[PDB]
RNA sequence: UAAUACGUAGGGUCCGAGCGUUGUCCGGAAUUACUGGGCGUAAAGAGCUCGUAGGUGGUUUGUCGCGUUGUUCGUGAAAACUCACAGCUUAACUGUGGGCGUGCGGGCGAUACGGGCAGACUAGAGUACUGCAGGGGAGACUGGAAUUCCUGGUGUAGCGGUGGAAUGCGCAGAUAUCAGGAGGAACACCGGUGGCGAAGGCGGGUCUCUGGGCAGUAACUGACGCUGAGGAGCGAAAGCGUGGGGAGCGAACAGGAUUAGAUACCCUGGUAGUCCACGCCGUAAACGGUGGGUACUAGGUGUGGGUUUCCUUCCUUGGGAUCCGUGCCGUAGCUA
RNA sequence: GGUGAUGGCCUACCAAGGCGACGACGGGUAGCCGGCCUGAGAGGGUGACCGGCCACACUGGGACUGAGAUACGGCCCAGACUCC
């Protein structure tokens, strides 16, 4: 049962990376859409998408290596899953790699960066712990 | 097993109309008439726990059918309940 | 553990393994010398020792 | 018998107006693993299923925002801790008001995810159209070879047995061997690192009723999903009840033998049981020593199942692709 | 009916229910808390003093006084202890 994409997609980008692969194909979300988002803007994916196939709309993610080789995200473990959900205060913003990492917040405007809440002041629940 | 002539005949006769099949109310009526004709046939042969295994599975498919259509409508959801007998 | 068996159960913590039953608790206890004998350590060691059997004030042998 | 570990000496070490012993409690103890454990064998996956409650959800279209954070004032006693200042000659102590005071209240303004509410769609799931292979399961019917036994011939001194021998059965005619008859259990070859079954486990055929799994059309339902505390059903063999059956095999039991000793290994036999019918009992190293389900991740070598499509002889493990199950070896990773 | 104040606080009659596996009722333990010790932390232990509350006054009960009684050195009764 399919009873986390936002897990299963972190899984495949993470093995994608493992395996070293260019190309991930998923079901299409609209908090995939937004994730992408966020990542593809901090610069960890190289660029998503969003087509159409048999049934319903999927995505493919473009990822980055590093000019040696490099791996583009090293480590990628979830915060808040179902079951055992995590959130944070203005104040508690979760700091991943002393602030060399990025973590998703789900905040009021939306899914923002770490530093973007930071600064904002506000506040919701981290995604995932991105490095 | 329920074979070509009476198959379509529940359907025909059970279904919203006379083309769909996959009408959770076909899915009870075939599972109904099935476990009917295979209690009576149990009822002579006792220790087949290999088939009453397969009793409790299509036992539990009615059941969760049930469920799922007494939570979507309740008025048909009665109604096939007492058109067809059944307890619950 | 999953999560709902934590809650569902509770996580027991170690009962301790309390040694020197006879203070019950106490940094001393005085007593009264029942006998005066000697004993033979274990294998690894064979000695003469002096030992002494004591009634408590806890009522303990 | 020649101690840096006993005692004495010196010398040295730590500490100090206190120094040790003992005892309670935290720590290292991630040694109860939320942060932050493991389950193959080191301790652990139950024996395997259905499935109630609970726990959890495959999509987008829509509002209320009760899960949530969003801020504003509005509570949080003093005392204690943290910052700074202040003085007791510095000294503990307090002279000092700020600052601290991790939780709780309503009013003002948000909706991204996280529930219920709401109508619609289908990538899960499920049925529906046609095919498929199979020791799947229960009842009944039936054939064969063989053991044993009864009867009857031919037929002669032994037959049988182990490292050897006697218990054993024979001169009342043994063994063998041939005719006939009886009857119970079980089906070599097919038959394999193969089928199926959730799991125990299951195969000589025939018929009867019937379960499960898979392929193409994808017609239809449309968040029904997953797994499950308790509960309940299934569950090898051994054992028990009742009544049948009881060839072979064979615990226990007798004898023969080896052995110092044999209440065993071996031999002669041989009662439970072994089979039938219905109830029971529910444990196995019930093992793949690995719970179930879903998604992703280089290959190589085979089976079986079903599909297509082309060299096309269109014969053909000729070639391609597909999905299901099934053996072994192997990268990266993981791992003691 | 009763209380300074609603209410099984007490009484009568009606109905059979209420509490229960998101642990009732049962058993052993023990004053709760701001705090004290420990730990980077979460957390563990713990309740010295001070302080905010609770309950107790030889053991068991009850009531008077009033704005205010669990009435410690206020009252009555019963048991124990000591004494005249
Ligand atoms: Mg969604
Ligand atoms: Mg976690
Ligand atoms: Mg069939
Ligand atoms: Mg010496
Ligand atoms: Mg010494
Ligand atoms: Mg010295
Ligand atoms: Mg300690
Ligand atoms: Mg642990
Ligand atoms: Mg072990
Ligand atoms: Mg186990
Ligand atoms: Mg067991
Ligand atoms: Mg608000
Ligand atoms: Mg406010
Ligand atoms: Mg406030
Ligand atoms: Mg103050
Ligand atoms: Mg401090
Ligand atoms: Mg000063
Ligand atoms: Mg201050
Ligand atoms: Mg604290
Ligand atoms: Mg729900
Ligand atoms: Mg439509
Ligand atoms: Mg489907
Ligand atoms: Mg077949
Ligand atoms: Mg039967
Ligand atoms: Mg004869
Ligand atoms: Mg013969
Ligand atoms: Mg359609
Ligand atoms: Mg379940
Ligand atoms: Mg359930
Ligand atoms: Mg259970
Ligand atoms: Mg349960
Ligand atoms: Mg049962
Ligand atoms: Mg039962
Ligand atoms: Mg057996
Ligand atoms: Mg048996
Ligand atoms: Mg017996
Ligand atoms: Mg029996
Ligand atoms: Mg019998
Ligand atoms: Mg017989
Ligand atoms: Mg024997
Ligand atoms: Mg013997
Ligand atoms: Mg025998
Ligand atoms: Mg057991
Ligand atoms: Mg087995
Ligand atoms: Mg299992
Ligand atoms: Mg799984
Ligand atoms: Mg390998
Ligand atoms: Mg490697
Ligand atoms: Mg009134
Ligand atoms: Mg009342
Ligand atoms: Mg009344
Ligand atoms: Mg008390
Ligand atoms: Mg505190
Ligand atoms: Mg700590
Ligand atoms: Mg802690
Ligand atoms: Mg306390
Ligand atoms: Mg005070
Ligand atoms: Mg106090
Ligand atoms: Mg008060
Ligand atoms: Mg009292
Ligand atoms: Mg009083
Ligand atoms: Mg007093
Ligand atoms: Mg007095």
């Amino acid at each position: 049962t399919m009873t986390d994409p936002i897990a299963d997609f972190l899984t495949r980008l993470r093995n994608a990376n493992s395996a070293y692969h260019d190309e991930v194909t998923l079901p299409h979300s609209k908090l995939k859409a937004n994730i992408a988002e966020i990542l593809k803007r901090e610069g960890y994916i190289s660029d998503y998408r969003t087509e159409d196939a048999r049934v319903g709309k999927s995505l493919v993610v473009q990822l980055k290596y590093g000019p040696s080789r490099e791996r583009s995200i090293a480590g990628l473990r979830r915060v808040s899953k179902p079951g055992l959900r995590v959130y944070a205060k203005s104040t508690n913003l979760p700091r991943v790699l002393g602030g060399l990492g990025v973590a998703i917040i789900s905040t009021s405007s939306g899914l923002l960066t770490d530093r973007q809440a930071a600064r904002q002041g506000v506040g919701g629940e981290v995604l995932a712990y991105v490095w | 097993a329920l074979t070509a002539e009476q198959k379509k005949e529940i359907l025909g006769q059970y279904g919203l109309h006379d083309t769909d099949t996959g009408s959770p109310e076909a899915q009870v009526a075939l599972l109904t008439k099935r476990i009917q004709d295979l209690t009576e046939h149990l009822k002579v042969h006792k220790h087949d726990h290999h088939s009453r295994r397969g009793l409790l599975l299509l036992v539990g498919r009615r059941r969760r059918l049930l469920k799922y259509v007494a939570q979507v409508d309740v008025a048909r959801y009665r109604s096939l309940i007492e058109r067809l007998g059944l307890r619950r | 553990p999953t999560i709902q068996q934590l809650v569902r159960k509770g996580r027991r913590d170690k009962i301790a393994k309390v040694k020197t039953a006879a203070l019950k608790g106490s940094p001393q206890r005085r007593g009264v010398c029942t006998r005066v004998y000697t004993t033979t350590p274990k294998k690894p060691n064979s000695a003469l020792r002096k030992v002494a059997r004591v009634k408590l004030t806890s009522q303990v042998e």
